RNA sequence: CUCUAACUAUAAAAAUCUCUCUUCUC
RNA sequence: AGGGGAUCGAAGAUGAUCAGAUACCGUCGUAGUCUUAACCAUAAACUAUGCCGACUAGGGAUCGGGUGGUGUUUUUCUUAUGACCCACUCGGCACCUUACGAGAAAUCAAAGUCUUUGGGUUCUGGGGGGAGUAUGGUCGCAAGGCUGAAACUUAAAGGAAUUG
């Protein structure tokens, strides 16, 4: 009927199919290889602490003219470098 | 609406509102009301159809 | 279909295919209802007295309209053998 | 290759209502579709069949009488414990009222609330309504 | 999408057909797609049977004609006016264009 | 208000007559109901919900011409329900006209009972679906008081059905209000379109009201 | 871009390299 | 059931074989239609004219029972069935179409020829088809002078008789009406022929009107 | 580009469906008939009435056309639609009282259980090539 | 209710385009 | 690698068209096209529809086989064939109509018998791009084939159809 089999003896083939598909998730993928300690800035952090570097801002896209204020910081857990954004009005001037 | 429709009320063959300007919006638009049938053109025009223009000033 | 009391509570029992049983939808726009009238013995047709069968839009629209009709009606006493039960 | 045969014959009835008619053929007719159809005739989904002897695993008529809707096969004949009756009821009938789970226990191929009233609970066959 | 059901080659279980060259343009294309036209014509026109007649000897000589099935290319098909763009309902249709005279 | 109504229909002359008491009536012989007046005659009390106007564009030389798609319900929350689907120019015709066809478009439902029945019928008879475009929508009998877990549009579909328990599952792009709505009201049609064994028992065909009451019509 | 002439391309960039992992292989 | 007067009389019998009723099915068929007999070593499938008169009297008995007589609304598009039916709905208080049946005649309620009947009697199915699918969406019952070649979709009972020619449809439409007029009880009694002719529903050609019309006109 | 739009032939047609014994061939005549009939509001569109309605009566002298119809023309038709010839055309009046049929529709008779007057002849079953 | 006949025959060149998109409620 | 070597023709040689034209038009033209051995294993290798099995709807035709005709020409006096004609059946590439079924639709007689969800079974996909890339294997003389990610980036990319 449906590509899968349906024997009352195919449990194995069922779960490992299953197995094998899961890897096609993004979100599977990345908690089985552990890729977000790994390689991301943050080992499965939802914060961390960091040294300013310098001080940057960075335009916008197309749809969006402006400059955004953000700052270089290198992260003291391990030594990345990752710009961060500074997000209200006059907090710019807040960090030095 | 009230007007077309009091003076469809009148017994006339036809009447029709053009209402243009800032409805509502910024941008300029004319709004059209119509009902029955309006001719345009041959002095039927000037014979039975009557027309009127006026301003309305609001802030 | 009945309250516990016994009492009916459907809006309406609907009527059903005469010659499929299925039953009839309130919106089924293509279903008819064919009456045969009764004929005494000298070929008068009595007035007010006849044979209903509720045929459903299904078979109509299949094409099998008028050999259910067929059938239907030699079972009843109304028409001399034009429909066999063996093809 | 046909493997489940059941499932030919529940198939063909379902097929040859829809459409309308009053007489089906199925042509292996084994036992398990003589019990069914015994069960669909006792509970009355069915009118009047007939075994017609082959030989050759014979063959059967079907009678319908249109107060059927579906049939159908659980393909894989899952064990069904006691507990679990209940799930296949709310899975597959589609109302408490009516509607029965056919499945086969130690006592023969019976309608679930008959294997409810035994207390005994095997494997599932099908279900009508 | 499918724009034709046939898919214009009209080969239905085949596989591969044998190509055939354009005769305008030499398309290597396959002889089911291939529009073929059979171009059976005089091989003097009335222009100049009448010319043909009064100048021959063997009185009553019946003149033999001249035939070619063309192998036409598709653009060429579509740009020599041999075929044309149909409507959509109007591509169901397969019979020729309805005996150009009786 | 002002109201004639002239009947131009057959039926609509029966119900002016008075010769038609009950809605019942008109379900039951399947007859074709086009005039709106004949079911605010049978029904005082169909209220309504406009669930959602839609402004629908075509793409014309001179600019966009846009046009208004209303989706009325109409109801009387007694099993009885309705579902007008409009485009128009101006958005209080739009719903005008949506209303007068959902009031065109009524149809009775058969409520049941989750388990065993102690009252009036409170869910659905049965399971029922409907399918429209790609939304399927599947009404699944509840037990009582559990009120109608549905989508807020299905919701007041229900509430308009005057069905007080039911389960909902909706599949496909249920976003789009008018595929939902039709859906459900596939379904919810479709409730008198299963036969169920106490709905067995054959009857006797009763004559069809224009049939008895065939001089009343055809205006001399 | 074609798939053909980005295939193409992802060839002729393959050549370069097994040339240059050739002489220093 | 039906009194032995309601059988197969010789003389209507005769009739129905001299207009060629029975000739001319098809050379092809299709099995909605067990009403063949005998397939014609001619290829020219034999009607079972028993048949097409039980299915006749049928007909005028689902007619009869109409309370009110102009609810049954007789259609005819094709040349050959035109004159006949407005004859039947002469002497049959029935309402006549001829020549072109306007679309959305029993849909659309706003059209000056919206009429709404209780029956409709169709000359042809294939020729037809609009006026059926226009009872479909009505629900109403199409008595409908079938072939056994004509499609039998949205079709009532069905009288199984010939198309092609004039003579079977002109006798076909006598036949029911004289029937529909003895159950009615305006015809005293079944038996005498009902003295006016069956050519009084055949077809007329423009040309042999005008042929008539100059033999008459000679003196 | 003289077309005669609508108003025009729509207001002839219901002149001759209302006024055919009336009107006549002469263009001069019907125009005094249009003036004194019919409310024609100006005069130019009386004068293309009328002579639209003088084409249409000269069409109708020709012959019978299409589309318009009055109580002459319908009454014609009814007489004509009347005629009934008092010589028979079926019951074998013709061919001395013998109609031809073949061997399958002889058993039909037979097995109807009825005895008329038939003629067997076979039917040739080798079918023309057309 | 009987039927398979007429016909030809055009391919020169032509690349590119800076804004901006705005509410339907009786 | 060995054989051939006509045609046509990657590269190349030019003659034109152009602003450029080592592109399309044209004339020559090696490798190749043709083959005997040995490799290659990829194609829009397409019916973009896996295989086996059952059932569901009407209409004609067509190919292979087989049954029957009190059938027709055939001619070898008659017959036997053969060739047709009519009817039926099995199997195949197919086709027309229709929705009463299915689909987002274009459409499908299977893409039906699927929310009324289960006949058996294999392979594949989980937004787009990066990318069928890198790496690691493995096959290959080579070309390349099989297996085959992530980092990162992105709010879409895409399907069918409607009006312009
Ligand atoms: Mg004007
Ligand atoms: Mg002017
Ligand atoms: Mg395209
Ligand atoms: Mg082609
Ligand atoms: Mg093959
Ligand atoms: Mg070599
Ligand atoms: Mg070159
Ligand atoms: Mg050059
Ligand atoms: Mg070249
Ligand atoms: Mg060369
Ligand atoms: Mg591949
Ligand atoms: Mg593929
Ligand atoms: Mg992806
Ligand atoms: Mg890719
Ligand atoms: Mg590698
Ligand atoms: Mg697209
Ligand atoms: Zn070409």
């Amino acid at each position: 009927g449906k590509g899968k089999p349906r024997g009352l003896n195919s449990a194995r083939k069922l779960r490992v199919h299953r197995r094998n598909n899961r890897w096609a998730e993004t979100t599977y993928k990345k908690r089985l290889l552990g890729t977000a300690f790994k390689s991301s800035p943050f080992g499965g952090s939802s914060h961390a602490k960091g040294i300013v570097l310098e001080k940057i801002g960075i335009e916008s896209k197309q749809p969006n003219s402006a400059i955004r204020k953000c700052v270089r910081v290198q992260l003291i857990k391990n030594g990345k470098k990752v710009t961060a954004f500074v997000p209200n009005d006059g907090c710019l001037n807040f960090v030095d | 609406y009230g007007v077309v429709r009091y003076v469809m009320e009148s017994g006339a063959k036809g009447c029709e509102v053009v209402i243009s300007g800032k409805l509502r919006a910024a941008r300029a638009k004319s709004m059209k009301f119509a009902d029955g049938f309006l001719i345009h053109s041959g002095q039927p025009v000037n014979d039975f159809i009557e027309t009127a223009t006026r301003h309305v000033l609001l802030r | 279909m009945e309250n516990d009391k016994g009492q009916l509570v459907e809006l309406y029992v609907p009527r059903k295919c005469s010659a499929t049983n299925r039953i009839i939808k309130a919106k089924d726009h293509s279903s008819v209802q064919i009456n045969i009238a009764q004929v005494d013995e000298e070929g008068r047709a009595i007035p007010g007295e006849y044979v209903t069968y509720a045929l459903s839009g299904y078979i109509r629209a299949r094409g099998e309209a008028d050999d259910s009709l067929n059938r239907l009606a030699q079972q009843d006493g109304l028409l001399k053998n034009v429909w066999s039960y063996s093809r | 290759t046909r493997t489940s045969v059941l499932a030919d014959a529940l198939n063909a009835i379902n097929n040859a209502e829809k459409t309308g008619k009053r007489q089906v053929l199925i042509r292996p007719s084994s036992k398990v579709i003589i019990k069914f159809l015994q069960v669909m005739q006792k509970h009355g989904y069915i009118g009047e069949f007939e075994y017609i002897d082959d030989h050759r695993s014979g063959k059967i008529v079907v009678q319908l009488n249109g107060r059927l809707n579906k049939c159908g096969v659980i393909s894989p004949r899952f064990n069904v414990k006691i507990a679990d009756v209940e799930k296949w009821t709310a899975n597959l009938l589609p109302a408490r009222q009516f509607g029965y789970v056919i499945l086969t226990t130690s006592a023969g191929i019976m309608d679930h609330e008959e294997a409810h009233r035994k207390h005994v609970s095997g494997k599932i066959l099908g279900f009508v309504y | 999408p499918k724009k034709r059901a046939s898919n214009g080659r009209n080969k239905k279980g085949r596989g591969h057909v044998k190509p055939v060259r354009c005769v305008n343009c030499s398309r290597s294309v396959p002889k089911d797609k291939a529009i073929k036209r059979m171009a059976i014509r005089n091989i003097v026109e009335a222009a100049a049977i009448r010319d043909l007649s009064e100048a021959s000897v063997y009185a009553e000589y019946a003149l033999p004609k001249t035939y070619n099935k063309l192998h036409y290319c598709i653009s060429c098909a579509i740009h020599a006016r041999i075929v044309r763009v149909r409507s959509r309902t109007d591509r169901r249709i397969r019979a020729p264009p309805q005996r150009p005279r009786f | 208000e002002e109201k004639g109504w002239v009947p131009v229909t057959k039926l609509g002359r029966l119900v002016k007559a008075g010769k038609i008491s009950s809605i019942e009536e008109i379900f039951l012989h399947s007859l074709p109901v086009k005039e709106f007046q004949i079911i605010d005659q049978l029904l005082p009390n169909l209220k309504d919900e406009v669930m959602n106007i839609k402004p629908v564009q075509k793409q014309t030389r001179a600019g966009q011409r846009t046009r208004f798609k209303a989706v009325v319900v109409v109801g009387d929350s007694n099993g009885h329900v309705g579902l007008g689907i409009k485009t128009a120019k101006e958005v209080a015709g739009a719903i005008r006209a949506g209303i007068i066809i959902a009031k065109l478009s009524v149809i009775p439902i058969r409520r049941g009972y989750w388990g065993t029945n102690l009252g009036q019928p409170h869910s659905l008879a049965t399971k029922t679906s409907g399918k429209c475009g790609s939304v399927s929508v599947r009404l699944i009998p509840a037990p009582r008081g559990s009120g109608i877990v549905a989508s807020p549009a299905v919701k007041k579909l229900m509430q308009l059905a005057g069905v007080e328990d039911v389960y909902t599952s909706s599949t496909g792009s249920t976003r789009t209000l008018e595929n939902t709505l039709k859906a459900a009201f596939v379904a919810i049609g479709n409730t008198y379109g299963f036969l169920t064994p106490n709905l067995w028992e054959v009857q006797a065909l009763t004559p069809s009201p224009m049939d008895v009451y065939a001089d009343y019509a055809t205006a001399s | 871009m074609r798939a053909k002439w980005r295939k193409k391309r992802t060839r002729r960039l393959k050549r370069k390299r097994r040339k240059v992992r050739a002489r220093s292989k | 059931s039906l009194p032995s007067t309601f059988d197969l009389t010789s003389e209507d019998a005769q009739l129905l074989l001299a207009a060629r009723v029975h000739l001319g099915a098809k050379n092809v068929q299709v099995h909605q239609e067990p009403y063949v007999y005998k397939a014609r070593p001619d290829g020219v499938n034999v009607i079972n004219v028993g048949k097409t008169w039980e299915k006749i009297v049928l007909a005028a008995r689902i007619i009869a029972a109409i309370p009110n007589p102009e609810d049954v609304v007789a259609i005819s598009s094709r040349t050959y069935g035109q004159r006949a039916v407005l004859k039947y709905a002469a002497h049959t208080g029935a309402t006549p179409i001829a020549g072109r049946f306007t679309p959305g005649s029993f849909t659309n309620y706003i059209t000056r020829s919206f009429k709404e009947p209780r029956l409709v009697i169709v000359t042809d199915p294939r020729s037809d088809a609009q006026a059926i699918k226009e009872s479909s969406y009505v629900n109403i019952p199409v008595i409908a002078l079938t072939d056994l070649d004509s499609p039998s979709e949205y079709v009532d009972v069905a009288i199984p008789c010939n198309n092609r020619g004039k003579h079977s449809i002109g006798l076909i439409w006598y036949l029911l009406a004289r029937e529909v007029l003895r159950l009615r009880g305006a015809l005293p009694d079944r038996t005498q022929p009902w003295a006016i002719m069956p050519d009084l529903y055949f077809y007329r050609n423009p040309e042999e009107i005008e042929q008539q019309t100059a033999e008459e006109e000679a003196v | 580009g003289r077309v005669r739009t609508k108003t025009v032939k729509r207001a002839s047609k219901a002149l001759i469906e209302k006024y055919y014994p009336k009107l006549t061939m002469d263009f001069q005549t019907n125009k005094r008939l249009c003036d004194e009939i019919a409310t024609i509001q100006s005069k130019r569109l009386r004068n293309k009435i009328a002579g639209y309605t003088t084409h249409l009566m000269k069409r109708i002298q020709k012959g019978p056309v299409r589309g318009i119809s009055f109580k002459l023309q319908e009454e014609e038709r009814e007489r004509k639609d009347q005629y009934v010839p008092d010589v028979s055309a079926l019951d074998l009046s013709h061919s001395n009282d013998v109609l031809n049929v073949d061997t399958q529709t002889a058993e039909l008779v037979n097995s109807l259980g009825l005895k008329l007057p038939l003629s067997v002849s076979s039917v040739s079953a080798v079918r023309d090539r057309r």
